[PDB]
């Protein structure tokens, strides 16, 4: 995700605030700001489209098998949303490397709450507050 | 917070420069996937480097199978008319 | 022998003027009050031997609540070692700059929004005559301005005015030669200071963590406020800092995680003592 | 020319914060220097040896035309030199204290203290890690900012540059009125030294000594559990063992050894001490470490010349500032003499050899006045002016006078 | 001939700060020198030793026939040496600062400064990394351009060549007024040194110490997983192991060692220090490194002669420029004396043995005047001109006069 400044495109700094960073192994190639979930023992992969797959956001671009830094819950992050969002909206991994609202998803509870609204395809600021896994 | 691998920080890293310089000097084609690790292409953003093999010295060096004149190992961009 | 190109090219830098262009108070407390006296009145026609009625001084205050402005940065310790430049010095410079820009936003947004007078140019006579008219608007409230704060489009338009651009009309060719660095630009319509502002400075409310002002800052379209003509002694910028007089920048290591950071802070408010001492110029 | 400096000085506004510095050093950096000095061990001892070489041999005050200064101070006559020696009775200790501080920290700093009667008492040093200067657009100090640990709260205050004094041995430039800490300048080298020393100590513990490895059970045979090994551990326990214990076993017990694995920690210690002593400008010998070839001949003469030159530079730098910023103000404000007189403070050479001076006096005394000989030999000059000023020995003048 | 140069020079058409390397001397290059200077460690200490050798031994002022210059300056006599000694009281420190700067940077540079009453105060140095000269088409400096850090940005200004002064020790040619920095000249050698130092330090961390390698499981037997090794890690944990820890195991645990993998880092250190010292023109010994055969006899005599010649060359180059561009203007503009007088500023030889001088005075004093002896011996000449000008010692003249 990107700022534009004249000719230049700058990558956004993903992590706004938060001290709880943790290291994992990439199960596949991943890019900065993607939501990820556990896919093997300490191995993280990109989150699919509804609930039950979120541990945190990947902080930097990786090849498969490289070490990954996550921002987990308790972090504030700059993340791209696939739809227009507003303050107080709960958001969820979208399956597309973006987030979307809980309201749009098939799920009933989110993983982060929007603090600063954004248009479709634009960077919101959100607080990550929960993880989601396999409940059946 | 910004890590050493984080996308907004890559241009500050001495290794990002050193390794992109290596990649240009080592390359034999613009087809990165033929030659470089998925790690290298991601970590050093090699899609954004102007890699084509034109900076590799061995693109310009003669290596004929029989050499009676000691011509092999000469680099054509070091000749008088280059 | 792979010698790197060591240099880093700078970004856009905003103009910083609030410390010069307003009365700075270095406050002892983060909240406080400036006492204001009532306006002068007229003595009363009185019969001989009648009681003299009272109409003494009355007083009020303008309160300050210095808002804490902050800017932080954190980097992995491993990267401080691999950086092409002093990466902590660069973050100190950015953090200090973000605070100076913060002061200037607080100042300019108070200055533009709470000016009690306005001169509407109605898309015409926008150069010297607008400055003279805006002084006239402040003069009708019996204050005297001495400073003007100006948008880039207002400056651009003003230096096209033949009264400034022709050497014989200005009595000097400095405006044609040196533009905003000409001595006449800081010595016009009785004003003895010019404070050139940046476009991004005013609080549009589009920036994160800021909730916007009431006006539009600009000089490009019907209704934009492009300049303010005012008394520098009647607008206060109040700075509070717990650990000194001014901006405090602190370095730190995370005690656990091999992270280093730099954090800046300053508390600032801006308040008109007398908003009648100020007039905006409008497109 | 001009009466104000017309070149600028690269320093105004403290960078991005002024009265508390942005980029320039802070109270926390000052306390970092204090922690290095406090901590003991080898680094603290080396920088104390540096202080002792520069300032530990004591001092002498000189005045040119001192005799012409003769004046009654309290009915008693004094010269300016006699008065200064009474004003600064313990100057040898003060010079070592300030001279030490100005090598450690960017500056030594202090006050002039009066008696209650308003006569001069002392030049009082202040704790240099508690104080930092505020300086102007031409780099001169205008105020001093202090903070002190005071029942946990930092008592904090500001003092004018008017009544403090300060001295800088180490400067970034001739216009630098704030100076450089040699500790902060070499912060990385000090840490590299400490880390390597810790690494060597841990390596000696793990690898410097053999360790007994008892292997139990036959290869490919019956396995042995933890409780089975605990009974064997009791038999071979080093706590209980003695130098001539013998062992009896079946064929399926082996007493192997982790040998002490050879590594040249002595060479690592030499290398660490070389890096540190060179970084602090000392010779390697100051670190209790020797070197081949360097201990003899012209190679020795060079390094001890480099050390003596470094000492002379520090001594001159200190002496000038102490005279100009401590002594002259005291003469001006509390003394009946002319403060514009040519006062000098010499600080002694720590490596001077009296035997070398005695050889010199034997060889060339015929060309030296008795005052010059007395000064070289570190003695009072003769009490009689013609005896002091003449070139024959005083003992030779005495036997002439006895002949007459 | 002619009154102006008619051979051209390699200048870039004038206006530029054109220097040796066929390009323009930028403020970035100037601050790169400042970074090598301020950053401490071994390179900084070596170029400090170079400054101390060239300029640390202090200075002496001579004027030829100065006894003829006797003039009332302020109702009282001086000679030009006496006036200059009052004009420049702390010249030893100034010479060390400027001489240091002129070895580090392409030039030392500064101002003349006046008192408020308009008489001479001092020659005031300026920070050389802040100032950049502009040459014309014949190479001569016409202006000084300055930029300086100030409150988060930079000030910038231009000053005329007409009222600064500058001194160049190292030149591209005898016509070069911009000079060459030895730090920029040897930038690659300095970086090669720093990189090899870092490489050795890292290699010592990885390879200088043995490391324990515990292997678990039988070869071709049952596999052991990470979660199983995690428990074995607890048992042989190097953090909590001690010198005399013993181990008990089954047959299917092997306690191997990564040996300290021997490499001659001492020789790599010597080779790096050899490269750096020779590049900076210091002898090898200045680096706390020695070599066989070179420590004694004619091999030693030669390298010490080469060092002393290099010092004398720098000293004369500095002295001439300081007299011609600082002292003569100060005499001309603020003194009652003639500026065309034969002034010399001489800088002391750092490597004199006064014992060898005393041997010389013993052996051949019979051929020297008492003044010449006093000059060699570094003492004031005798107060009475007839004894100063005579050949036999003042003690011999005294003992014979006492014999009358
Ligand atoms: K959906
Ligand atoms: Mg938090
Ligand atoms: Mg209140
Ligand atoms: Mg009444
Ligand atoms: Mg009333
Ligand atoms: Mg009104
Ligand atoms: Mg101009
Ligand atoms: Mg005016
Ligand atoms: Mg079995
Ligand atoms: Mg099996």
């Amino acid at each position: 995700a990107t700022e534009t400044q004249g000719e230049h495109t700058f990558p956004v700094e993903v992590l706004i605030s938060g001290e709880e960073l943790r290291g994992y192994t990439a199960g596949e190639a991943l890019s900065a700001g993607e939501p990820v979930y556990l896919s093997g023992d300490y191995e993280v992969s990109a989150s699919s489209a509804d609930g039950g797959e979120f541990l945190g956001v990947n902080l930097y671009d990786v090849a498969s098998g490289e070490p990954v830094a996550l921002a987990g819950d308790d972090c504030e992050v700059r993340v791209e949303v696939s739809e227009q969002v507003t303050a107080n909206d709960e958001i969820l991994p979208d399956g597309l490397g973006t987030f979307e609202t809980v309201a749009t998803s098939a799920a009933s509870a989110g993983v982060a709450i929007v603090q600063e609204g954004a248009a479709s395809g634009e960077v919101c600021e959100a607080y990550i507050f929960a993880v989601q896994g396999t409940t059946a | 917070m910004q890590l050493r691998r984080s996308p907004g920080m890559r241009p500050m890293d001495r290794d990002w420069h050193q390794e992109r310089a290596r990649a240009r000097e080592q390359a034999y084609s613009s087809d990165l996937t033929s030659q470089f690790s998925e790690s290298e292409i991601v970590k050093y953003e090699l899609d954004t480097a102007q890699i084509d093999g034109s900076d590799n010295p061995r693109t310009y060096i003669w290596n004929r199978t029989i050499d009676l004149f000691g011509m092999n190992g000469t680099d054509v961009r070091e000749l008088r008319n280059r | 022998r792979e010698q790197l190109l060591e240099v880093v090219m700078e970004g856009r830098e905003l103009r910083k003027v609030a410390r010069e262009a307003s009365n700075v108070i270095n406050a002892n407390t983060r909240v406080g009050d400036v006492p204001i006296a009532s306006d002068e009145e007229f003595a009363r026609p009185t019969g001989q031997g009648a009681e003299i009625r009272d109409d003494g001084e009355t007083y009020t205050t303008v309160a300050w609540n210095a808002t804490k402005l902050t800017e932080g940065s954190r980097v992995t310790d491993e990267m401080r070692d691999q950086a092409m430049v002093d990466l902590i010095e660069r973050n100190i410079q950015r953090v200090g700059a973000s605070l100076e820009n913060g002061i200037n936003r607080v100042f300019l947004t108070e200055l533009v929004d709470n000016a009690q007078n306005n001169h509407d140019t109605a898309g015409s006579n926008q150069g010297y005559q607008a400055l003279n008219s805006a002084v006239g608007e402040v003069d009708k409230d019996d204050f005297r301005p001495d400073t003007y704060v100006t948008h880039p489009d207002y400056r651009t338009q003003l230096f096209n005015d033949t009264n400034l651009a022709y050497a014989n009309r200005a009595g000097t060719n400095e405006v044609l030669r040196n533009r905003e660095d000409a001595p006449i630009v800081g010595d016009i319509a009785g004003l003895d200071m010019h404070a050139a502002m940046s476009s991004a400075t005013y609080d549009d409310g589009t920036d994160i963590g800021w909730s916007g002002g009431s006006e539009t800052w600009g000089f490009s379209s019907d209704g934009d406020k492009g300049a303010v003509v005012y008394d520098r002694d009647n607008i206060h910028t109040i700075l509070y800092a717990p650990n000194g007089q001014d901006v405090e920048i602190k370095d730190y290591e995370d005690p656990i995680r091999d992270i280093t950071g730099v954090n800046g802070r300053l508390h600032v408010d801006c308040q008109y003592s007398q908003g009648r001492s100020s007039a905006t110029v409008q497109y | 020319a001009s009466s104000t400096p017309q070149t600028n000085v690269d320093s105004m506004g403290g960078g991005h914060s002024y009265q508390f510095n942005g980029q320039d050093l802070t109270f926390e950096d000052l306390r970092d220097i204090k922690d290095v000095r406090d901590s003991g061990g080898q680094v603290a001892q080396l920088m104390d040896y540096k202080a002792l070489l520069n300032f530990g041999e004591g001092c002498e005050i000189h005045v040119e035309g001192d005799d012409e200064t003769k004046q009654l101070v309290d009915g008693e006559p004094m010269t300016l030199s006699e008065w200064l020696e009474d004003a600064f009775p313990h100057l040898d200790l003060l010079v070592l204290d300030l001279g030490g501080d100005a090598l450690w920290y960017p500056y030594a700093v202090g006050e002039i203290q009066e008696t209650i009667t308003g006569e001069f008492k002392e030049a009082l040093p202040a704790e240099p890690w508690t104080l930092m200067p505020e300086s102007d657009a031409q780099g001169k100090v205008q105020a001093w900012h202090q903070r002190t640990k005071t029942h946990g709260g930092y008592q904090t205050q500001t003092l004018p540059a008017d009544d403090l004094w300060h001295i800088v041995i180490n400067k970034a430039s001739a216009r630098d009125e704030v100076g450089i800490s040699e500790v902060l300048r070499n912060k990385d080298e000090i840490q590299a030294f400490k880390q390597n020393e810790a690494a060597i100590n841990q390596a000696i513990e793990l690898h410097g000594f053999p360790q007994r490895h008892v292997k139990v059970g036959k290869e490919d045979g019956a396995p042995v559990r933890d409780n089975d090994l605990r009974r064997v551990r009791t038999i071979f326990d080093p706590r209980t063992t003695d130098a001539n214990t013998a062992y009896f076993t079946g064929q399926d017990v082996d007493v192997e050894t982790l040998e002490a694995h050879n590594f040249d920690y002595s060479a690592i210690h030499e290398m660490d001490m070389r890096n540190l002593t060179t970084a602090l400008g000392l010779p390697l010998e100051a670190g209790n470490v020797g070197a081949d070839g360097l201990g003899s001949g012209k190679p020795a003469e060079l390094r001890f010349a480099l050390l003596k030159l470094a000492i002379k530079a520090n001594q001159r730098s200190f002496s000038v500032q102490f005279v100009e910023r401590v002594m002259r103000p005291v003469v001006r404000d509390y003394s009946p003499f002319d403060h514009e007189a040519d006062i000098r403070l010499e600080i002694n050479d720590p490596l001077e050899d009296i035997g070398e001076v005695a050889d010199l006096i034997q060889q060339v005394g015929d060309y030296m006045t008795n005052e010059q000989v007395a000064e070289k030999l570190d003695l009072p000059a003769p009490e009689d002016d013609e005896v002091a000023d003449s070139y024959r020995s005083p003992a030779d003048m005495e036997k002439d006078e006895a002949g007459v």
